[PDB]
């Protein structure tokens, strides 16, 4: 699962089968990391309009 | 059920009546009108091709 984000500590607690994370439209804002056992969020790179 | 208009109310007309109301009251009642709404900006080629 590629993409481009901040990766950030989460207070999601996952239940051990699940790997990913999906809002209310359905885009992945929360991770599993494979290599050690632990929650990330996603949050999306910074922008905005100048 | 098929809906009611409202209730009939006959009014007693004639020629040389009148009514005159003896009182008042002093009624406020609401109305709710919209005035604006989300002011939502999307970045087209963001949201095309990210
Ligand atoms: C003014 O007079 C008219 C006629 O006498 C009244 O009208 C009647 O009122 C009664 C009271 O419930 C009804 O049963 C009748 O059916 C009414 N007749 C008609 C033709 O409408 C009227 O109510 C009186 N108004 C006041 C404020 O006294
Ligand atoms: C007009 O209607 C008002 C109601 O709004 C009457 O005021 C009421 O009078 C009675 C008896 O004096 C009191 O017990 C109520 O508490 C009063 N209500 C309010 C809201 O103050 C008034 O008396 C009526 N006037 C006439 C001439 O009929």
């Amino acid at each position: 699962l590629t993409g481009t984000g901040v990766l950030t500590e989460s207070n999601k607690k996952f239940l051990p089968f699940q790997q990913f994370g999906r809002d209310i439209a359905d885009t992945t804002d929360a991770v599993r990391d494979p290599q050690t056992l632990e929650i990330l969020d996603i949050t999306p790179c910074s922008f905005g309009g100048v | 059920y098929t809906m009611s208009l409202g209730a009939e109310n006959s009014v007693a007309y004639s020629n040389n009546s009148i009514a005159i109301p003896t009182n008042f009251t002093i009624s406020v009642t609401t109305e709710i009108l919209p005035v604006s709404m989300t002011k939502t900006s999307v970045d087209c080629t963001m949201y095309i091709c990210g």
